[PDB]
């Protein structure tokens, strides 16, 4: 069965930033 | 009838407007959204079983324009599957528009949109912290009681592919098997103590070795060894939760075995925090999407 | 054991001192106050049956100095028998000294001093409106839970000489016979609705012919007709209640068939009101003694 | 045997006032 993984473990950036005002 | 397209449209029409424009739906339309969504909540299992891909959001607290910014970046339904973790009303100016747009999508896409119960989705709390006030001013008292009967059937927890455990608050000392969560028979009031109360009120604490007393005067706090043993007994890998405002929109706990999500940035104007949501792919891989004010 | 005279002495020590000087009793002294008064409360009937002359007070709300001013004018125990309608904690800067001096006198003269339960003597209310915060600061959480287990045993209503019916809130639609009040077994939480909830939460309203929905979202409003039919059914002449701030501390309703009392002048600083207490002699004749700021 | 009465009914002063600051 599939197990949980994170983006930082596979080299992908974990945080995607968006800004507003 | 429920002209839901006219309802969702009249709600989304204020997107991009100057901040502070309300959406006054009719008393019988909002009354209809509660009944048709309550019909859905009771039909679905009280312990939801969902499949990825899925986007998980934390608390909203009546910041409706901030809920809209969450949807443009995360994709308006049915672009991405959504699962919310309670706390939609209170502490924000536009609670009615917030819950209505969430109840609207739950009816339009009943298998691609999901909502969990939070401690503010209870009668005794939203009465005080500004949701019932929003009902009194713009509508009548009876509508707020119609909202209470809708919240009293919301699901409590959701298990995503038997590896991610989602709820508003946290773990419970009385939680030994998932059958205790299914044994709860809706409609239900959130009690002052016990299993159902703890799933919506408990916090993680790095200093507690075991179960300690909470500052809020409700439920308990759990430590890093409580989370590890829980994930071990039920073959789980992650506990996703909200119920606590975090500076970065996300905060890890117990060496990434647990994460706190808060989706309302600039929470009620007394913090400078940012709002984040957790994205989940097919391979149960997780990416954080953050809304930060400037 | 219980140096009750020393506890009363250290509490009255701040008589005439500058505003804001606390009285820090030890945790064990306070815990002894709750446990010994709860013993007295459970022995005395839940529906008190008192005899005149006595003096009735309304809400104190942690205004400890203002409570001392009330004891100055009406006489310090046991110069006069006293009945309090509840709401001793919350909204005041000194909820602890207030309830402590009250529970101490209740142990010292249990046949000439009486305390009724208000809607703030509930875990769901005083956790939010300052009392629980006041317990965390000067003591621990465990004392607050010890206070809750004592408040759950306070008596609900009193009948003075078969002519004056006294409770904190007001009448209840479910209240038909006095046996229904005695039927309630202590300890209990202030429930979400029903007979006990209304007795602590309902208000009188002049614009309602009968029963109408309450602004607070809890209990009802009742009219001058309901007062008259209630008094006629039970052979009573006056209903004495509190729960609502009034300008002169006392306020009539339904042609002097009901009186509202409020003993806390300058209610938490946001009102320019006055505090009053009702004096009943042996002839069941009523006088009012008012405290007013300048 | 008894009956509730008021000070205003009998001509007595109904209210006893005290000031403070
Ligand atoms: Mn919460
Ligand atoms: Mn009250």
């Amino acid at each position: 069965t599939r197990r949980v993984s994170f983006a930082d473990s596979f080299g992908f950036n974990l945080v995607s930033v968006k800004e507003f005002d | 009838k429920l002209n839901l397209d006219s309802i969702i449209g009249r709600l989304l029409e204020v997107q991009g407007s100057r901040p502070g424009k309300n959406v006054q739906l009719t008393e019988n339309e909002i009354r209809g959204l509660c009944l048709k969504s309550r019909e859905i909540f009771l039909s679905q299992p009280i312990l939801l079983e969902l499949e990825a891909p899925l986007k998980i959001c934390g608390d909203i607290h009546g910041q409706y324009y901030d809920l809209l910014r969450l949807f443009e970046y995360g994709g308006f339904p049915p672009e991405s599957n959504y699962l919310f973790l309670g706390d939609y009303v209170d502490r924000g100016k536009q609670s009615l528009e917030t819950i209505c747009l969430l109840l609207a999508y739950k009816i339009r896409y009943p298998e691609n949109f999901f909502l969990l119960r939070g401690n503010h989705e209870c009668a005794s709390i939203n009465r005080i912290y500004g949701f019932y006030d929003e009902c009194k001013r713009r509508y009548n008292i009876k509508l707020w009681k119609t909202f209470t009967d809708c919240f009293n059937c919301l699901p409590i927890a959701a298990i995503v592919d038997e590896k991610i455990f989602c709820c508003h608050g946290g773990l419970s000392p009385d939680l030994q098997s998932m059958e205790q969560i299914r044994r709860i028979m809706r409609p239900t009031d959130v009690p002052d103590q016990g299993l159902l109360c703890d799933l919506l009120w408990s916090d993680p604490d790095k200093d507690v070795q075991g179960w300690g007393e909470n500052d809020r005067g409700v439920s308990f706090t759990f430590g890093a060894e409580v989370v590890a043993k829980f994930l071990h007994k039920h073959d789980l890998d992650l506990i996703c939760r909200a119920h606590q405002v975090v500076e970065d929109g996300y905060e890890f706990f117990a060496k990434r075995q647990l994460v706190t999500l808060f989706s309302a940035p600039n929470y009620c104007g007394e913090f400078d925090n940012a709002g984040a949501m957790m994205s989940v792919d097919e391979t149960l891989m997780c990416s954080f999407q953050i809304l930060k004010p400037a």
